[PDB]
RNA sequence: UUCAUCUAGACAGCCGGACGGUGGCCAUGGAAGUCGGAAUCCGCUAAGGAGUGUGUAACAACUCACCGGCCGAAUGAACUA
């Protein structure tokens, strides 16, 4: 039937680079971490299998349809991690849904995305325990992500950040503020602004699109539109293994495997 | 969804209208006969039921 | 799942398909035999409003004894005693014929004079001589 | 028997106390179907802070099958009832009487258990002399 | 009646048309029934305000000239929404208290606009939940200290076009207009003289 | 009734010329000409002073009165397109699958297509009458103006568009998608 | 920016926290201010609490229907009194209300929202407003 | 056929206002004109029902009678055959 009913569990093993256990704002031995995981259900029908894994998990990974955006369900589960006291991170899911079924532009996703934190955020602030409080969840803190399970790719704006302290140099600190909100880059101006500020006729687009859309939508219209040359080309700048005879198939499902 | 706005625009050509309690006909929304022959150009007219 | 107030063996689940999962698994699983699924009887209980329009005379099988008796409704506030037990048929009278009559309307001649509850000999059904 | 019937006979059913949480934005349509249902409020209050009203009410266990079905159905999957038994109603509505619906009830319990269509009228369990 | 209810009316225009020499015309429009009511007794002393029909107030003082024909030069300024307000008051006090009510019109009903229409930055206060209505055009909201808080000012609506209620109701139901609207001064009057608004 | 005389004024501009032989009406003005037919109609015309002309019924019942009202309206509606033309803009509406509309050309065609309505697989084509002229407005999400001198010609027009769209087996009032007339005006907007 | 809010009545003591939970205020202590307020003063009114972020101000905002009943003694209604005298009592105390020019057209409406009570001795109001035309203070 | 409105500006359309005692009385788990009975008063008015609808869980919010601005000549209702 694909839908889960009993919400069963299962414990992953898995590495951390040195680099990103540094970043762990509490104290934390090794780089191997071991995840207590709980596959849960949607259905009303099954809520007494969340509240039997909420009661014995300390975070919840809340994933969002981006498409349906934040649902019923998504509500009431809501309610019983913060009940439950319960910390959330988000990854809003089911993107590739986004670019087929909706023709959508980078803007037209990124305002997706954003209300529909917004719309989280709500739910937290006004259910969330006064006693922690603080709990809400920002993409530029790093607690929200963005992907298709079924195409097996997902990315955080923190991911884009440290690979341009290595190309263009900068530091990451004052790049995840900079890729999140209404900072820009003026091209031939090589310049942030800090507002739309419209370069006096003609604005340009945030930082999001420009440096962790665009590569997308260039990706995705190229494969689909069957571009037969351009993508080959799409190799070098990003430095992607086309393998051998999976480089020998059409677009469709060329496009989940290379993402 | 729909922008309110186109919503209530759509909404001018598929549900502000009335209808022939005698014959069904789809009319003006403030009109006062059927436009019908069918059934004698009847006055008796009800408004379109508006879902939800 | 419990047994019904009427006897019924009783399912509760939480929606129409969290109950489809919870009876085929019975089935299957946990019973392993068929079985067969019914909306539950409701339980109710059979009373009179008012106070018998005219005292009931019933002859018996040989035309020899005949019975008269008028029936009323007990106060709920004394049902509800009986049902949570302040009304004892186990409990001697006088007793428990002083708690009628102080606090229920009643008049403790009767309370005294009670034979016996009903059904089951102690139910919310008082016969009085 | 007979003094019963002469008594205004009448029948209690089961009423459950149903507690429904559900925010506001849809609290509308609770009522809408409680209606339909013979239900009867007692008690609404908003938890303060949160949208999420909670309404007490009171369903006839009688009609609350199907309830919580045609209850999310009308609130968008939004509301979460609970219920339990809380106590006895007596319809006025006349039992014999196979119009009204507690003769409805009667008649259809009659059948099912496997005797005579509507109730022996009084007239009998009576004796004239 | 026919002409007996009109003539009542014929009746008290006379009446404080004699009694009092300075006189108010005054724009009466996008006003409330309420606003009128404010200080419609002000200064009981000489400041009283009338009005009716224009149609009908031409009549009147066209045959008021027969007898007193020193009110002709008033008829050009009975043209709109005007009514009046008899006074022999000092003149400068009364402009300053008309003026001065500004019902300052909550807020739109999906009508026009002025201009370009923007929200600012910082926290509005509203309780997070009317956070739909900050979505349903755009602006970014984000939830502080328990209360939505705007960031990137936006232009809600464009120079001059028709608003969509969804935009009229964040201004409306939530925050502020700021189309106003008061009572206006289209001419004065004093002794047969036609004052325009200058002092 | 048997009105004995009825007449309409039709007030004529500066910048046109109208002509009328039989009962065809040429109508001339900054931006073209226009024609109508018009012996099925039983009028008759009058140039009193080259901005006026009169249209007359002479002895006519209720029906025929009726029609000289508008015989005002059809030639004061080719003086006003010819002048100033007429502009319909149309907004599509969807709830989810986006409409897809652009111009494409078979035989010379200037066919509007429509994908993807509802999610269609069939792609639906009205021809552009002639003289109407189709440009997207720009700045403005989904919005398709028509233009031209023949209000009948554009209006005819946009109706096949938005009836292209008619959403077939489902409640309407759901299914709100479709291409709607937005406003109806003219092309030089003045007034 | 201290809070202005009228709630409902009542006349003892006698729900109402969802309003006032992000007042940081006590659902214990408003109700027991209010009962202070509500003193006549057992019958229903309306009344306005004006809020200083951490305690109430229980005042009786007077009402044409509160004041109206207190000077009156199925159906509760207390529906025989006169005191003329009082109905004029409880105009004055409108302050400023009706938009009233006279102390009269105040009391021709105090009066006349005697929808179910005795106006005089053994009259009824809306017939006893007349030239009978007195008390102008 | 009968009765009404109109150059003292009607009918239509458009447009501004549609108040204040007041959440009026009995009720109601709640009913603030708008589930329902009973009341149908007043004030301030150019006029605005203790309410014509839509609406709410209850308010809100729109709407209409009613008044007015616009226009400028006739027009409206109920019947008959
Ligand atoms: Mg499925
Ligand atoms: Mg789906
Ligand atoms: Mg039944
Ligand atoms: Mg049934
Ligand atoms: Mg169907
Ligand atoms: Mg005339
Ligand atoms: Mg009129
Ligand atoms: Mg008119
Ligand atoms: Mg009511
Ligand atoms: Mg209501
Ligand atoms: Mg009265
Ligand atoms: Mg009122
Ligand atoms: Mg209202
Ligand atoms: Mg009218
Ligand atoms: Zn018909």
């Amino acid at each position: 039937r694909g839908i889960t009913i009993k919400s069963t569990a299962i414990s992953l093993y898995s590495e951390m680079s040195d680099e990103d256990v540094k970043e762990i704002k509490q104290k934390t031995d090794g780089n191997s971490f071991l995840i207590n995981l709980i596959d849960s259900p949607g259905h009303v029908d099954f809520s007494s299998e969340v509240t039997a894994a909420l009661r014995v998990t300390d975070g919840a990974l809340v994933v969002v349809d981006t498409i349906e955006g934040v649902c019923v369900q998504t509500e009431t589960v809501l309610r019983q991690a913060l009940g439950e006291r319960i910390k959330p991170v988000v990854v809003i899911n089911k993107v590739d849904r986004a670019l087929l079924e909706l023709q959508v532009s980078k803007e037209d996703l990124y305002q997706t995305f954003a209300r529909t934190v917004e719309s989280v955020n709500v739910i937290v602030s006004t259910y969330a325990d006064e006693v922690l409080g603080d709990v809400q969840v920002y993409p530029a803190r790093g607690t929200v992500a963005f992907g298709s399970g079924l195409h097996g790719w997902a990315f955080t704006i923190r991911q884009f950040a440290t690979r341009y302290a290595k190309k263009f140099g900068v530091d990451k600190a004052k790049m995840m503020d900079r890729l999140w909100g209404d900072s820009f880059f003026n091209p031939k101006t090589k310049k942030w602004t800090n507002k739309d500020t419209d370069a006096e006729g003609k604005p340009l687009e945030r930082a999001f699109n420009m440096f962790i859309l665009d590569p997308i939508f260039r990706l995705f219209t190229a494969i689909m539109n069957f571009k037969k040359d351009e993508i080959p080309v799409l190799l070098e700048k990003l430095e992607i293994v086309l393998k051998g005879d999976e480089k020998d198939l059409e677009g469709k499902a060329l496009l989940k495997v290379v993402m | 969804i729909i922008e309110p706005s186109l919503k209530a625009l759509a909404s001018k050509y598929n549900c502000d209208k009335s209808v022939c309690r005698k014959c069904y006909a789809r009319l003006p929304p403030r009109a006062t006969n059927c436009r019908k022959r069918k059934c004698g150009h009847t006055n008796q007219l009800r408004p379109k039921k508006k879902l939800k | 799942t419990y047994m019904s107030e009427s006897g019924e063996h009783i399912v509760a689940g939480t929606g129409e398909l969290h109950l489809e999962i919870c009876l085929q698994d019975l089935e299957h699983d946990h019973a392993g035999v068929p079985l067969k699924i019914s909306p539950p009887v409701v339980a109710y209980r059979e009373t009179v409003e008012s106070e018998s329009s005219q005292t009931a005379l019933s002859k018996s099988p040989n035309k020899h004894n005949r019975i008269y008796l008028k029936a009323e409704p007990i106060d709920e506030e004394v049902s509800l005693a009986i049902e949570n037990g302040i009304i004892n048929p186990r409990d001697d009278f006088k007793a428990r014929a002083r708690i009628m009559a102080d606090d229920y309307g009643w008049d403790v001649t009767d309370a005294r004079k009670i034979w016996c509850f009903g059904p089951d000999g102690n139910g919310p059904n008082l016969v009085i001589d | 028997y007979a003094g019963f019937l002469l008594a205004d006979p009448k029948i209690q059913e089961p009423v459950f106390l149903v507690e429904i949480q559900c925010p506001e934005q849809a609290v509308g349509g609770i009522y809408s179907v409680l209606n339909k249902k013979r239900g009867q409020v007692v008690s609404e209050e908003q938890r303060p802070g949160t949208p999420l009203f909670t309404v007490k009410a009171y369903l006839p266990v009688n009609e609350s099958f199907g309830f919580t079905g045609e209850l999310r159905q009308a609130t968008g999957g939004q509301a979460f009832p609970q219920m339990v038994f809380d106590h006895w109603s007596t319809l006025g509505s006349d039992p014999l009487d196979p119009t009204s619906k507690a003769g409805e009830i009667v008649l259809a319990a009659r059948k099912r258990h496997g005797m005579k269509e509507e109730v022996p009228g009084w007239q009998e369990y009576y004796d004239k002399l | 009646g026919i002409r007996e209810k009109k003539a009542e009316y014929f009746a008290k225009l006379r009446e404080y048309l004699e009694e009092y020499k300075s006189l108010f015309v005054v724009g009466v429009d996008n006003v409330s029934s309420q606003q009128m009511h404010e200080v419609r007794k002000e200064l009981r002393g000489r400041a009283v305000v009338l009005m009716g029909k224009n149609t009908m107030v031409r009549r009147a003082i066209r045959g008021f000239l027969s007898d007193l024909p020193d009110f002709e030069k008033l008829l050009p300024f009975v043209k709109g929404n005007v009514g009046f307000v008899f006074t022999n008051e000092p003149l400068t006090e009364i402009k300053n208290v008309i003026v001065s009510n500004r019902v300052a019109a909550p807020a739109r009903a999906g009508a026009v606009a002025p201009e370009d229409i923007w929200v600012r930055a910082v926290n509005t206060g509203m309780e997070p939940g009317k956070t739909s209505f900050f979505q349903a055009l755009g602006v970014p909201t984000k939830i502080a200290r328990g209360t939505i808080e705007i960031v990137s000012d936006v232009k809600v609506v464009d120079a001059g076009n028709k608003v969509g209620q969804s935009e009229a109701s964040l201004l409306n139901l939530l925050n502020i207009s700021p189309f106003t609207f008061g009572l206006t001064v289209v001419q004065v009057y004093d002794n047969g003289q036609v004052f325009p608004s200058s002092i | 009734m048997k009105y004995i005389q009825t007449e309409q004024q039709i007030e004529v501009p500066e910048g046109v010329t109208v002509s009328i032989k039989s009962r065809i009406v040429k109508v001339v003005g900054p931006r073209g000409t226009l024609t109508k037919n018009l012996k099925h109609i039983d009028v008759t015309f009058t140039k009193v002073n080259n901005q006026l002309i009169k249209v007359a019924v002479h002895n006519g019942g209720r029906k025929h009165v009726a029609a000289l009202r508008t015989v005002k309206s059809l030639v004061d509606n080719m003086i006003t397109g010819v002048t100033k033309g007429y502009k319909y803009k149309m907004r599509y509406v969807y709830a989810h699958f986006p409409i897809n509309v652009n111009i494409v050309e078979k035989d010379g065609a200037k066919f509007i297509e429509v994908r993807n309505f509802l999610g269609d697989k069939k792609i639906r084509n009205v021809p552009v009458r002639d003289g109407v002229t189709i440009e997207f407005s720009t700045n403005v999400k989904d919005e398709i103006v028509l233009s031209g001198n023949s209000v009948e010609d554009v209006s005819q027009n946009a109706a096949d568009l938005q009836q292209i769209c008619r959403v077939r087996n489902k409640d309407i009032r759901k299914f709100l998608d479709g291409i709607y007339v937005s406003h109806k005006g003219f092309i030089t907007e003045d007034l | 920016v201290k809070y202005l809010y009228l709630r409902a009545v009542g006349g003892e003591v006698g729900l109402a926290p969802k309003i006032g939970p992000l007042g940081l205020s006590p659902k214990k202590v408003g109700e027991d201010i209010a009962k202070a307020t509500k003193e006549k003063g057992i019958k229903v009114t309306v009344q306005l609490k004006i809020q200083n972020r951490q305690a109430a101000a229980s005042v009786v905002p007077s009402a044409s229907s509160l004041v109206i009943t207190a000077l009156k003694e199925n159906v509760k209604h207390s529906g025989n009194i006169q005191l003329d005298e009082i109905i004029e009592i409880a105009r004055q105390m409108r302050d400023k209300s009706f938009g009233r020019t006279l102390a009269s057209v105040t009391k021709e409406i105090l009066g006349t929202a005697q929808s179910v009570g005795c106006r005089v001795d053994f009259k009824n109001p809306h017939d006893i407003i007349e030239g009978i035309n007195a008390g102008e203070i």
